[PDB]
């Protein structure tokens, strides 16, 4: 019936997205450097389409990659809502995952979970960048399955 | 006579992964087409080169 | 089939963009010791694809600052610039035979500034207006340049009809004649799209993205294509002035063949600039522009008026 | 005329892209989507900051230029005249004039980005 | 004993002025820059197949944990808390008691992995080599709460991984 | 049994270089703009 052509289109939208999932550059702490060494050479995460993006306005997943305290939590919600939708959150590191080794301190938010709706928790400290690649193309498996236009069809 | 041997690995490449089949298999999944040695299968399915 | 011609000119240019974002990122890529977009189809040759359809599937932010007829507006004027660009080029016949040709791509690259002044100023922000400032005074001061050197190239065609410069240069290149003018050229064309070390306006690690932070998804992938098909169309137009290719009117195909090579090469060197230096200072291109390439602009112009009366060697102007 | 259904043509699919580009996607718009963006932070209006007569003089030294330019363009045919030794005098007279104008705004300060 | 890395003074004749005015003129080391580049171009990538091919790592390398056992299938943790003693980041929690055959075993192993730093104390204090951090770097979540793990999830890590992470142990434990 | 743990080999181990090497190559200024300078008359002629 009709759901064929809408599973379809889900699909090629779904497709379209997880290839060019361009994320920002949310670089906090030691977590920012194994980042960018999945961006080296060695890894290459423009080979799957992963670009060094810019601006929130182009960005379609945010990295926290790092230890989010309270005096910098406010500016991540703002340009976490500034990103256009569909927009992710990977939370990378134990700090961003749920505080880490600043967990009881009295300037650490407990998880940047507590501030942004968060996709894919990545662990370590730091995860290794081959971990966070998993992380990513797990996030495009996530992608890859959702069924926005065939929700709307049985709506 | 070196760009010779170049194109005849690249098509000893095709040959090497059982026709244009296999290769285009393998090119589309692994997003590469290297021929090495089979080391071992898995219980899986997955083969180690 | 007039229609049909313009039509066959603009769609396979836009296609051309497309994929110069594909070859520029693998190009950066295995400069780089990386490999760049090798996963999204064989290659990467499905990446511009997916790009373009992830673009316009993409949520629109339009500022609550911003004046949406201009908003619009200079989109609309970018890419229809960008376009019109290519009508009197001469791969071997042009789409569009004017006598003014250059003098006609001249004007358009110069009304293609307003895109700036009206995207910075509509976006509002308070400080995308002043990197648009910025980009707009770069821009008016290369164009000094471009025409000049434009001048005094030209006293050797006879004529602004860009079909003359295929005769002009059916022994010679023009860059065996003109090669210092041809080197303020190119680094001109790099300056005037915004590229290089000139990539002041949307320095990634200066302004973050300049004039077009507001810009997202469909708008912003319009300005890229205009910005693109002023890269490609500024290396051909390069190549057909310094480059000159032999001509068969029996054979046009080879002409073209030979064209487009050369443009290829010449935007290839443009994403290899990209790769290799660091990034010029505002003040610093400024400098550059007006104590450095001006002084020796007015004197190679100077010297190709003389050049050719005191040689009796004036082109035709027919 | 084929050069107005070219540019016809040209503005009429840029504007369709402009079309699809901007009503295409799907939206859910909010107050803090849609604020300026300033790096994580609120900007500041202030009071018209695009401000510094150096912006105003590099504007109004290629508005001259650009007028000698005017006057240099038909040089072309100007060379196609039995009488060259007076155009050439005068195509040099204009271009020492655009030499004097650069030198003497070089001399006097002008195209410096002061402190 | 130190050096200077910028007291040299340019040659002030003829030919090394006629040589900086061509290197300013015609852009030489502009072209030295461009020909790195180019060189760079046509030499193989250091880029791998991920995940067909995966990056290097050592018998040490410190992953998820897991809880072992002795070949008899008994478990190796006599609950001793020297672990939870030693975790930086307090992301061991752990309740015992007398099992019902007498032994001294733990009824309740957590370790916050969102807590833990993966430091490897743990695996050092330990006096039987229960507490492990095992290989495993490829086991990211869609939610919070599947990274706060259990002693279930632990003795099924430890059965999960126990034949390379013995093998790694029997690498690295002369060492040790 | 002697102990063993990683060791230098028995010989030490080969120089490493670590001082800057950057060759020189190219023509002087000379040869440079006696060939631009003949580029272009040939150009003219
Ligand atoms: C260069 C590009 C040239 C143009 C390329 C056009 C490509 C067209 C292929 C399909 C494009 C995407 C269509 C779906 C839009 C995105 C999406 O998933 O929307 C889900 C949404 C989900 O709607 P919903 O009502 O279930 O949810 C919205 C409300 N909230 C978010 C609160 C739950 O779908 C729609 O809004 C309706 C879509 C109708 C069908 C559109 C078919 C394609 C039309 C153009 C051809
Ligand atoms: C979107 C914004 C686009 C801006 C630029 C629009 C195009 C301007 C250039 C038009 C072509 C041109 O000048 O060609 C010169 C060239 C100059 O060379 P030429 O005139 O020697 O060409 C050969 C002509 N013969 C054979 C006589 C020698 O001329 C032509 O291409 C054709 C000349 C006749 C043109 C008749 C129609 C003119 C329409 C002009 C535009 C009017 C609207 C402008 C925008 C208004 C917006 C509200
Ligand atoms: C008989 C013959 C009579 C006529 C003789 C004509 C003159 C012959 C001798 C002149 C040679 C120099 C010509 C002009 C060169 C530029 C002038 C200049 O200011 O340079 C120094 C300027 C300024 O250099 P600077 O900063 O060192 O010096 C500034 C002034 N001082 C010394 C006081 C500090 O540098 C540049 O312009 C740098 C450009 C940056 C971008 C580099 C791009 C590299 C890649 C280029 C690839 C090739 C381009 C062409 C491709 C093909 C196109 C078709
Ligand atoms: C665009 C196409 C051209 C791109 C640039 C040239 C090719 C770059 C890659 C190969 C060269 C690698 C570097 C190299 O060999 O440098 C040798 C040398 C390195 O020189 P150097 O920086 O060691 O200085 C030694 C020479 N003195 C002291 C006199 C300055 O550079 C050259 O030989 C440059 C010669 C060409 C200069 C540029 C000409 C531009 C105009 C052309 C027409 C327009
Ligand atoms: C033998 C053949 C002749 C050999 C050449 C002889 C003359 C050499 C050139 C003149 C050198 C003058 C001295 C000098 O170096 O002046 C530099 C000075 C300031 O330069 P600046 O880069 O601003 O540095 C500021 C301080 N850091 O500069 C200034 O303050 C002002 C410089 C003004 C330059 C104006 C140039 C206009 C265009 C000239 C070329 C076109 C032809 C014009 C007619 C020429 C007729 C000969
Ligand atoms: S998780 Fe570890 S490596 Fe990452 S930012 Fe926190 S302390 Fe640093
Ligand atoms: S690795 Fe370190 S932080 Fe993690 S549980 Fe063991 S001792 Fe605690
Ligand atoms: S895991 Fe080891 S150190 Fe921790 S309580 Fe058990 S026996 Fe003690």
């Amino acid at each position: 019936r009709g759901e064929y052509v809408v599973a379809k289109l889900d699909d090629l939208v779904n497709w379209a997205r997880r290839s060019s999932l361009w994320p920002m550059t949310f670089g906090l702490a030691c977590c920012a450097v194994e980042m960018m060494h999945m961006a080296a050479p060695r890894y290459d995460m423009d080979r799957f389409g992963v670009v060094f993006r810019a601006s929130p306005r182009q960005s379609d997943v945010m990295i926290v990659a790092g230890t989010l305290t309270n005096k910098m939590a406010p500016a991540l919600r703002k340009v976490y809502d500034q990103m256009p939708e569909p927009r992710y959150v990977v939370s990378m590191g134990s700090c961003a995952n749920g505080g880490g080794y600043y967990h009881y301190s009295y300037s650490v938010v407990r998880g940047c979970d507590r501030i942004v709706p968060v996709d894919i928790y990545v662990p370590g400290c730091p995860p290794t960048a081959e971990a966070l690649l998993y992380g990513i193309l797990q996030l495009q498996r996530k992608i890859k399955r959702e069924k926005r236009l065939r929700i709307w069809y049985r709506r | 006579m070196e760009l010779v041997q170049v194109l005849r690995r690249g098509l000893q490449q095709v040959s090497g992964h059982g026709g244009l089949r296999g290769y285009l298999r393998v090119l589309f999944r692994a997003n590469d087409v290297r021929v090495g040695t089979l080391v071992g299968e898995d219980k899986y399915g997955n083969k180690y080169y | 089939m007039f229609m049909i011609n313009i039509l066959s000119l603009i769609i396979p240019i836009l296609l051309a963009v497309a994929f110069l974002t594909l070859v520029e990122r693998k190009v950066l890529g295995y400069m780089q010791l990386r490999k760049g977009p090798n996963v999204v189809g064989p290659y990467g040759l499905l990446q511009p694809i997916a790009d373009a359809l992830k673009l316009v599937t993409k949520e629109p932010l339009r500022p609550g600052t911003s004046s949406i007829s201009m908003f619009i507006i200079a989109p609309i004027l970018g890419l229809s610039l960008a376009l019109t660009m290519w009508v009197p080029l001469p791969m071997p016949y042009p789409l569009i035979n004017m006598n003014l040709g250059v003098l006609f791509m001249l004007a358009m690259s110069s009304l293609a500034v307003y895109s700036i002044l009206w995207s910075g100023w509509a976006s509002n922000s308070k400080y995308a207006l002043i990197g648009a400032l910025r980009a707009v005074a770069q821009t008016i001061s290369y164009e000094v340049t471009l025409a000049i050197i434009l001048l005094s190239v030209l006293l050797m065609n006879g004529s602004y009809t860009l079909s003359t410069l295929i005769t002009t240069q059916e022994h010679i290149w023009m860059i065996f004649t003109s090669w210092p003018l041809a080197m303020m050229w190119f680094i001109s064309t790099l300056a005037e799209t915004n590229r290089a070390p000139f990539d002041l306006t949307e320095g990634e690690s200066e302004l973050v993205s300049g004039f077009n932070v507001e810009y997202a998804a469909g708008p912003f992938a319009m300005f890229f294509m205009a910005e693109y098909a002023n890269i490609i169309m500024m290396n051909a137009f390069t190549a057909i002035l310094f480059l000159g290719a032999s001509h068969d009117p029996h054979t046009p195909e080879l002409y073209t063949i030979n064209f487009v090579l050369k443009t290829l090469a010449l935007t290839i060197t443009f994403l290899w600039i990209r790769a290799s230096y660091p990034r010029f200072r505002y003040d610093q291109l400024m400098h550059l522009l007006w104590k450095s390439f001006l002084p020796l602009t007015l004197a190679l112009c100077m010297w190709h008026i003389s050049l050719p009366i005191m040689t009796a060697s004036i082109p035709p102007q027919s | 005329m084929n050069i107005m259904l070219t540019l016809l043509t040209n503005v009429t699919l840029a504007s369709l892209l402009v079309l699809i580009a901007f009503w295409l996607p799907q939206l859910n718009a909010y107050s803090e989507k849609t604020s300026p963006y300033e790096c994580g932070f609120d900007p500041m209006g202030s009071a018209r900051l695009p401000f510094s007569m150096k912006f105003f003089l590099v504007a109004i030294t290629f508005l001259l230029f650009d007028l000698e330019i005017a006057l240099l363009l038909p040089l072309p045919w100007a060379s196609q005249t039995n009488n060259l030794k007076t155009m050439l005098t005068m195509a040099l007279f204009l271009l020492i004039l655009l030499a004097a104008s650069l030198a003497y705004e070089w001399t006097q300060k002008g195209l410096e980005w002061a402190e | 004993t130190y050096k200077f890395v910028n007291m040299r003074e340019p040659s002030m004749d003829m030919k090394s002025v006629t040589d900086r005015a061509a290197q300013t003129l015609l852009w030489t080391e502009l072209v030295r820059g461009l020909g790195m580049t180019l060189s760079y171009l046509f030499r193989e990538p250091a880029t791998i197949n991920y995940p067909f091919e995966k990056g290097p790592l050592s018998p040490r390398f410190r992953g998820e944990h897991a809880l072992r056992r002795y070949p008899s299938g008994e478990e190796r943790c006599i609950a001793c808390k020297l672990c939870e003693a030693v975790c930086p980041a307090q992301a061991i929690t752990i309740e015992a008691e007398p099992r019902a055959d007498g032994s001294r075993r733990t009824t309740r192993y957590d370790i916050d992995m969102t807590k833990c730093i993966y430091c490897g104390f743990c695996q050092e204090a330990c006096p039987v080599d229960a507490i492990v951090e095992g290989p495993n770097f490829e086991f990211s979540t869609e939610t919070h709460e599947e990274l706060l793990y259990n002693k279930e999830k632990l003795l099924n890590n430890g059965d999960k991984w126990e034949a390379e992470i013995a093998a790694n142990i029997q690498a690295d434990y002369l060492y040790r | 049994s002697k102990v063993k743990q990683d060791m230098p080999p028995p010989g030490g181990y080969g120089p490493i270089d670590y001082k800057r090497n950057l060759p020189r190559r190219g023509l002087s200024g000379y040869s440079m703009f006696a060939v631009g300078i003949g580029t272009l008359l040939f150009g003219y002629w």
